[PDB]
């Protein structure tokens, strides 16, 4: 179990850097290319950051 | 023209039990041998679904059940007396509202303005001189001025006899869909996608249509209820566990919020503890 | 005074889902190259290749555990394409001191660099680099007991690891 | 110095871009209003969804 743990909390870390691209973060969309296909470029600029 | 069907004996519809069924595929993905954790409108587990019996005691019964977020729908029917459903808001010819009829040819369905009836009902006639069972009566609407949306699908036959099977389907409203999942089984079951009917109306309530059989009297009176069971569930927003196996169907369903075993299985995202 | 045929069309859009688009047409069907793939929901940037996956016929994406578009159907044709991410890596400059001599080994790591003397290894290949049968001790180390060093008119030369 | 150092970073870039879609059938009859064997009058024009 000692090795086991190295094992699995680096590939469960790994796994929620992942789901952390789904997240809207405030913004509309989470993906980005729906962004700038929806939203005018003078003013996606505050829906990217 | 339509005629209100007397001889009725009332009776309290009893309650079954459902045991893990009701569940279906949530979206189109593929999932091969993951544990996949779902937020949409389910039918809870172990739940009191509604349990009609249509039984000669001359019991025959097709209430307006309310449609509140989606509706689990069940029948062990060995004779093809469930046919098809009404779906609308008030039904009085004021609302725009859904027809499904699986008569003896097609499929049809018809989404328009229906003056409704009292009792909506399908009645079929049956002929003593070569023992054959053909539709007679189409009671269920008085006129339609203008219909949106038509299909009819492809021609069949049906035996239409009252012999001496589950299917089973779940129907939902969302954002102008009309979405049924639907499996033939003869327990767990998971219910495929069979149409997508994308109208974009507003549905309230609902009732069942059921082909009682005729053969004794006045249009009013000379019926028999047959054999026929159907149950009746109500979905609702509960969050789920499903278990994907390595070809894609659901073999397991785990409800989060039925008891603490399986909160401690979803906050895992595993089946075994 | 002639008479004449004359239809009248009009369009409108209400809260009822749409009918008709295009129907807008498609293109042919490229695979084993690294393309931007559209579909009937989805854009991605990937590779398309022949799989032998057992979708369901209601059944139209794929995804894994992290929640990846891996498998999506073309919607033609009852054929099942697997979706791969286009091959990307680092850039490694292996060299010796500058002034012993001016060159250089680029390691192109984690590809198959068909795409992109060669040899191939297990973190990816070495460009410039030759490869010999002698173990050598290890100076600049690259991976999976690979070292690259400058011996024998010099040239960088990739052998395995000699662990004493 | 002597060692291994990372300066960039390798990507392919994709070579064309493929759009696709489902079939062209089920067709709606339009097929009629343009080719059918009389045309209405206009006090009793045609009223076709
Ligand atoms: C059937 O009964 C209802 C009960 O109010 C009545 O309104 C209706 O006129 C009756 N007759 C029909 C539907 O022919
Ligand atoms: C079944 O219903 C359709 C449409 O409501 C109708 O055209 C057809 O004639 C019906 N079948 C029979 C046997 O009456
Ligand atoms: C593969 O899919 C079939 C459905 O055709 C299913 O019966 C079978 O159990 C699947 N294989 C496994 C190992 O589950
Ligand atoms: C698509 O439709 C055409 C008819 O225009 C037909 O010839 C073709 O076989 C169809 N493609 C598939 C994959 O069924
Ligand atoms: C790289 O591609 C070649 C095809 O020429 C193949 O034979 C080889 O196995 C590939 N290497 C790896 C590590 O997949
Ligand atoms: C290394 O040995 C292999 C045989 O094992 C031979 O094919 C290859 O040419 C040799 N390489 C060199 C650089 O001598
Ligand atoms: C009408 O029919 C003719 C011959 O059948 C055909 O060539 C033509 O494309 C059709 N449509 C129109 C809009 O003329």
């Amino acid at each position: 179990g000692k090795l086991q743990d190295v094992v699995n909390q680096n590939a469960q870390a790994l796994n929620t850097l992942v789901k952390q691209l789904s997240s809207n973060f405030g913004a509309i969309s989470s993906v980005l290319n729906d962004i700038l296909s929806r939203l005018d470029p003078p003013e996606a600029e505050v829906q990217i950051d | 023209q339509c005629v209100n069907l007397t001889t009725r004996t009332q009776l309290p519809p009893a309650y079954t039990n459902s045991f893990t069924r009701g569940v279906y595929y949530p979206d189109k993905v593929f999932r091969s041998s993951v544990l996949h954790s779902t937020q949409d409108l389910f039918l809870p587990f172990f739940s009191n679904v509604t349990w009609f019996h249509a039984i000669h005691t001359k019991r025959f019964d097709n209430p307006v059940l309310p449609f509140n977020d989606g509706v689990y729908f069940a029948s062990t029917e060995k004779s093809n007396i469930i046919r098809g459903w009404i779906f609308g808001t008030t039904l009085d010819s004021k609302t725009q509202s859904l027809l499904i009829v699986n008569n003896a040819t097609n499929v049809v369905i018809k989404v328009c303005e229906f003056q409704f009836c009292n009792d909506p009902f399908l009645g079929v006639y049956y002929h003593k001189n070569n023992k054959s069972w053909m539709e007679s009566e189409f009671r269920v609407y008085s006129s339609a001025n203008n219909c949106t949306f038509e299909y009819v699908s492809q021609p069949f036959l049906m035996d239409l006899e009252g012999k001496q099977n589950l299917r089973e389907f779940v129907f939902k409203n969302i954002d102008g869909y009309f979405k049924i999942y639907s499996k033939h089984t003869p327990g767990f079951s998971a219910l495929e996608p069979l149409v997508d009917l994308p109208i974009g109306i507003n549905i309230t309530r609902f009732q069942t249509l059921l082909a009682l059989h005729r053969s004794p009297g006045d249009s009013s009176s000379g019926w028999t209820a047959g054999a026929a069971a159907y149950y009746v569930g109500y979905l609702q927003p509960r969050t789920f566990l499903l278990k994907y196996n390595e070809n894609g169907t659901i073999t397991d369903a785990v409800d989060c919020a039925l008891d603490p075993l399986s909160e401690t299985k979803c906050t895992l995202k595993s089946f075994t503890v | 005074y002639q008479p004449y045929r004359v239809v009248v069309l009009s369009f409108e859009l209400l809260h009822a889902p749409a009918t008709v688009c295009g129907p807008k047409k498609s293109t042919n069907l490229v695979k084993n190259k690294c393309v931007n793939f559209n579909f009937n929901g989805l854009t991605g940037t990937g590779v398309l290749t022949e799989s032998n996956k057992k979708f369901l016929p209601f059944q139209q994406f794929g995804r894994d555990i992290a929640d990846t578009t891996d498998a999506v159907r073309d919607p033609q044709t009852l054929e099942i394409l697997d979706i791969t991410p286009c091959s990307f890596g680092g850039v490694s400059v292996i060299t010796p001191g500058t002034n012993t001599s001016n060159q250089v080994a680029v390691l192109y790591q984690d590809v198959n660099c068909t795409e992109v003397n060669v040899f191939q290894t297990r973190a990816g290949c070495l460009i410039g680099a030759e490869h010999v049968n002698n173990s050598y001790e290890c100076d600049i180390p690259i991976g999976a007991g690979i070292c690259a060093s400058y011996q024998t008119s010099q040239s960088i030369i990739a052998y395995t690891m000699s662990l004493g | 110095e002597k060692g291994i150092y990372q300066t960039s970073n390798f990507r392919v870039q994709p070579t064309e871009s493929i759009v696709r879609f489902p079939n062209i059938t089920n067709l709606c009859p339009f097929g009629e209003v343009f080719n059918a064997t009389r045309f209405a009058s206009v006090y009793a024009w045609n009223r076709k969804r």
